[PDB]
RNA sequence: GCCCGUCGCUAGUACCGAUUGAAUGGCUUAGUGAGGCCUCAGGAUCUGCGGA
RNA sequence: UAUCUGGUUGAUCCUGCCAGUAGUCAUAUGCUUGUCUCAAAGAUUAAGCCAUGCAUGUCUAAGUAUAAGCAAUUUAUACAGUGAAACUGCGAAUGGCUCAUUAAAUCAGUUAUCGUUUAUUUGAUAGUUCCUUUACUACAUGGUAUAACUGUGGUAAUUCUAGAGCUAAUACAUGCUUAAAAUUGUAUUUAUUAGGAUGAUUCAUAAUAACUUUUCGAAUCGCAUGGCCUUGUGCUGGCGAUGGUUCAUUCAAAUUUCUGCCCUAUCAACUUUCGAUGGUAGGAUAGUGGCCUACCAUGGUUUCAACGGGUAACGGGGAAUAAGGGUUCGAUUCCGGAGAGGGAGCCUGAGAAACGGCUACCA
RNA sequence: UCUUAAGGUAGCCAAAUGCCUCGUCAUCUAAUUAGUGACGCGCAUGAAUGGAUUAACGAGAUUCCCACUGUCCCUAUCUAC
RNA sequence: UGAACAGCCUCUAGUUGAUAGAAUAAUGUAGAUAAGGGAAGUCGGCAAAAUAGAUCCGUAACUUCGGGAUAAGGAUUGGCU
């Protein structure tokens, strides 16, 4: 999207107030967090005028369970991208590995600028849709 | 399976329990109570197997009915009450008094104890919260709750409670040079002083306990359990003193006290 | 009954899932309240775990909060007059969460008055103290300032009143207020 | 005929099934929940019926046999202590137990009188469970309040200690 | 010496085959749609302006 | 216990299969049949149909007993012991059986609930129940039913019951004895503020303005009957059982991360009308979620085998046979699923799409 | 073996061409001289005296099926002239 | 109105001409309707009935690849805001 508020409703960070009444700097006050195991929150997510309740840094969403490493290999959709996760499996009885693929749809808040090639990092969370259940915290790109 | 589940088979039950396999069809299955139906010992089990008191289940029920049996500071009655890891059973009626403990096989021992340490009985804190009112309080292993605990009691650490009354005796906390009790795993049983964790994130975390005979092991620290100072136990510990010997040396012992 | 189960949706790469067990209670679904105004009417509903649900209906006030006083007054509801999902909802007058309702404005109005004592549109000593240390006060927006005049505030329901029975809300203030009334007249 | 029962509510002259819950007549329910769909008649007097029961609201001028004329007793009399006194039209602080109906039951030529036990009869019993209640809950009250002083006492000491060793450090 | 194919008899197997062939099962457009449930009402009857 | 042998030829050397050999918690069957221990056993075809009779009922000292029952008030005039019948509370959602349906479905290992519900057990937990803010309260304590029963009956018939008169509660609908310590409980909901622990949180908890058709905060029961005198049926007083809100615990449940499944291209494109992939918002849920709904973008899977079809396919722990590799089987004693003839809907309950529970259709 | 100039080949058929004939078998129906599919020693089929098949087309001929109805069971009524 | 120099109604224009009056019998000619059944009628579904416009969906064998096709088979249809 272009304007930050798009949809027909109002996006905010809930629980959130701005206090309308009180003359202070920096003309806003914007909720983040820090989702741990070492992961760094991006200054866009800490600056950001976003809302993406389903951020990782800003959102009610919190990472936990399986963190895991893939490369894009879709960015048509919304605010969500598909990573293919190569792996080798093994075969006991030829003794020898297969080439095998899977892609796991994992959101993606803005504070991120992903490509289609990127290797990005991602961490479980709650079922976010139907299938996607994974946030983007890292990328890596060059 | 639409609701919670009343019944337990033999073959399912813990291999701790050494039920035997072929007499009965099911085992007794533990009620709700302080500690899961796993890693807890019933009383009929206690009685009826280890200590061989009762020869049937109705004979446990009759010795439970006229109450000669409390577990902790409180008389119990139900035929299958989940008496756990540190749980000290009474019987009044014999003056003996035990207090659960695993041997160094990974089995619940029928080590014996005194009054003047039965007692007390220690807890692995297992959660730390502020309850309602702003007020403190600790959850140990076996559902126990105490109230208004030390601010230094942090989760890891043990606290020595009285059965006459939950209170706070003292702590020991969860540091490098505590002998511990290995409470969980493959080293069911085993006794050791911790020399360093590992704390990693997210996943379990991992201690490095050695022994008396410096055979070190690893062990999550969900299956642990610090019991007294560096050599300075603070309850007593049954015979071996939670060191395993190879089978070999098991064997020799054996045939040396033949 | 409304399943809520996964397992009758199309699979993520289209294939039909089959039938593998009949409908359960611990995935059921309840049809939608569609609580509308006046001569409140809130039927209990038992839900998982003897639990208690207000499926409220007719609802005739709610407890509405004024975020930068932080006060919250009891308030009857005028109607709703934009609801970001449908506008069905806007036509028919149902209640339900984050619509922009209209409620009454007299409360508020005498509260600010005895709180503050000034007045929008248009008296003893620790009164006038009182009013003295809040002075300045009166410094309240222009878009509520000629709410009170029209006698109606807007405000965003935030209940659920399917499920609490209340229609509880706070007054659209500053940013949201202005984006909401945007909304309002754009044409 | 065939017995079925005619339903009070239902205003038709005919025979219809309905889904008959609790609290409601022409079912007696087996199960907690369950509903089982009876046949009832309506409350319609038609000639399908076999027997009308009906109820003298006023008695005319003529008796009839096993009507009027005579009269059933009462089998049991008041059983709670209330009852009672309203029955006999008893004051605040008149005793109940003496007023209590003694039926006589005679075992061949053993002769007895068994009286109602009293419910809602305030005993010693009863006051001594009353007293006993208030005194757990002050109990309650003066451990929880010793303990959160206590513990405040503690608190205090400990931020003494931690401000003690503020000043240790920093040479 | 061996051996091939047509034809003749017997037996078995499968195939094509008019019959808009026939059954059984699965999914489904469309039409009809019981039933319990939620809801707008209806309020017999019973009870102290009310309640069920 | 890393082994072969007979068979094409007049004879030979090969490929090559046929056949022989041995095992099978692998079945049937034929013949024959003394003893001991142990023991499978209507799965295969028909998850085909079912006569009949059983398999879920249950009470203590401790919910309600004036049975017009038994045995006694040798303890008692309200009762006192036992006790049918019945109301009440739990359970009947466990167990047992079968393997039909199911091919990323179940299931196994491994994860998460910072994404939720949780009867019961265990351990804690309601001076603010005068708050509608000191009798709403009768508080030496409150209200009405109604069951059980007698009598009148209907039906060929059912674990059918109507009309009448009785009567209790730990059944229902109410309701105080809480002083008053500070600064007004708890429960619900909304908005605002601070913020010991985690790798991390809007967490835990606390403070404000209120809302609430209002939850809970003991009118229950059995024993023991003890101490204080200003001796009154006064004041205090033990052991318990039952019940109760919140939190934790336990028994669980529901979703959930990664990986892994037989044969099929004589199944190559599939999903996307009207849900398909995703976003915003709301309902719904116990809770996350296209679970559903409205608006919007056009997406999601696929030759690394999608979609479709078959499965004589419940999955696994495991079984038989094997130098090493491996092959075949796993309906079935254990774990987890699913079903009660098919299919759906639903009451009660913490727990059911429950079928030895109902509702309808089909057979 | 007689004989012709050659002896109906490919094909097709009780066909609009088959007397016997309502041929024989199957299907369609309760019943079918009808329809269709086969069989062909075909009185007397058959190759631009064109053979066979053929999508579309047909106010052509024929059979069956669904819907539909006074065609009929079994008739009755109304209006105009 | 409608796709329409289709059908129906009206304007300018033109006619109101066709022997007429009274009754409403049979049989007629033309128009119709019929309960239940639905071709059993008859040589034969002859006559009649049924469907029908538009939008959306769905559409087989066969094929000369162009068609078959409006195949078959379903749903909606007004007014007003």
């Amino acid at each position: 999207e272009l304007t930050v508020q798009s949809e027909r409703a109002f996006q905010k960070q809930p629980h959130i107030f701005n206090n309308p009444k009180v003359k202070t700097s920096k003309r806003t006050k914007r909720w983040y967090k820090n989702a741990g195991l070492g992961f760094k929150t991006p200054k866009t997510a800490i600056e950001g005028s976003y809302i993406d309740k389903k951020c990782p840094f800003t959102g009610l969403v919190s990472i936990r369970g399986k963190i895991l490493t893939g490369t894009v290999v879709s960015t048509k959709m919304h605010r969500t991208i598909v990573i293919r996760r190569a792996y080798l499996h093994y075969i006991p009885k030829y003794n020898r590995y297969e080439k095998r693929h899977k892609n796991v749809p994992v959101h993606v808040s803005p504070a991120f600028r992903v490509q289609v090639g990127d290797i990005v990092t991602v961490g479980q969370c709650r079922p976010i849709s139907k299938t996607v259940r994974f946030n983007v915290v890292k990328v890596s790109a060059a | 399976a639409r609701g919670p589940k009343k019944h337990l088979k033999r073959l399912a039950a813990p291999h701790h329990w050494l039920l035997d396999k072929l007499s009965g069809c099911y085992a007794p299955r533990p009620s709700a109570g302080p500690h899961k139906l796993r890693e807890s010992l019933p009383l009929i089990v206690f009685l009826r197997n280890r200590l061989k008191y009762a020869l049937n289940g109705r004979e446990v029920k009759a010795i439970l009915m006229q109450r000669h049996v409390k577990v902790d500071g409180k008389v119990r009655t139900d035929t299958t009450y989940p008496a756990g890891f540190m749980d000290v059973i009474t019987l009044d009626a014999t003056n003996e008094n035990f207090r659960l403990v695993y041997d160094v096989k990974g089995r619940f021992a029928v080590h014996r104890i005194t009054d003047e340490e039965a007692s007390y009985k220690l807890g692995k804190v297992k959660k730390v919260q502020l309850g309602k009112k702003g007020v403190p309080y600790v959850v140990t292993h076996d559902g126990r709750t105490i109230r208004y605990p030390d601010p230094n009691i942090k989760v890891n650490d043990t606290v020595k409670i009285d059965l006459a009354s939950g209170k706070i005796t003292d702590f020991i906390k969860f540091d490098a040079g505590k002998l511990v009790y290995v409470t969980g795993g493959r080293n069911l049983g085993r006794i050791g002083t911790i020399v360093h964790k590992e704390r990693h994130d997210g996943g379990f975390d991992l201690v490095h306990i050695k022994d008396s005979l410096d055979n070190t092991f690893v062990t999550r620290l969900n299956n642990v359990f610090v019991i007294g100072e560096q050599g300075k136990p603070y309850i007593s510990l049954p015979k071996g003193k939670g060191i395993k010997l190879s089978i070999a040396e098991e064997r020799d012992r054996r045939r040396a006290q033949q | 009954g409304i399943s809520r189960d996964s397992r009758h949706k199309r699979s993520a790469t289209g294939a039909k899932r089959a039938q593998f067990r009949k409908k359960r209670k611990f995935e059921l679904g309840r049809q939608p309240a569609n609580t509308k105004i006046g001569a409140k009417r809130i039927h209990s509903v038992r839900t998982r775990g003897g639990n208690k649900k207000y499926r409220a209906l007719r609802i005739e006030t709610g407890n509405f909060s004024w975020a930068s006083e932080g006060i919250s007054k009891k308030t009857r509801i005028a109607g709703v007059v934009y609801h970001p999902s449908n506008n069905e909802l806007v036509r028919t007058n149902t209640l339900t969460k984050a619509a922009i309702v209209q409620i009454d404005a007299t409360p508020f109005r005498q509260w600010f008055e005895a709180h503050y004592g000034q007045t929008l549109g248009k008296k003893s000593k620790n009164a006038e103290r009182k009013w003295a240390a809040r002075a300045a006060s009166a410094k309240i927006e222009s878009s509520v300032e000629s709410q009170f005049s029209a006698g109606r505030l807007y405000a965003c329901i935030s209940s659920r009143p399917g499920q609490s029975g209340r229609c509880d809300g706070y007054i659209l203030e500053g940013e949201e207020l202005a984006f909401y009334l945007r909304r309002l007249t754009a044409k | 005929k065939q017995g079925f029962p005619m339903k009070q509510g239902v205003l038709l002259p005919t025979r219809i099934k309905l889904l008959l819950t609790k609290n409601v007549s022409c079912y007696r329910p087996r199960r907690d929940g369950e509903r089982k769909r009876k046949s009832v008649r309506g409350a319609i007097v038609g000639p399908d019926l076999a027997v009308l029961a009906l109820v003298i609201v006023k008695k005319g001028e003529q008796e009839l046999e096993g009507l009027t004329d005579t009269t059933v007793p009462k089998r049991l009399g008041p059983k709670r202590a209330n009852n009672i006194r309203k029955f006999f039209g008893l004051s605040k602080e008149d005793d109940v137990r003496d007023f209590v109906i003694r039926r006589e039951v005679t075992k061949g030529e053993k002769t007895y009188t068994k009286a109602p036990k009293i419910q809602r009869l305030v005993t010693p019993q009863r006051l001594q469970r009353k007293r006993h209640q208030r005194a757990l809950k002050v109990r309650n009250a003066q451990a929880q309040r010793e303990a959160a002083a206590e513990y405040a006492q503690l608190l205090a000491k400990r931020l003494s200690e931690r401000k003690a060793e503020k000043a240790e450090i920093r040479k």
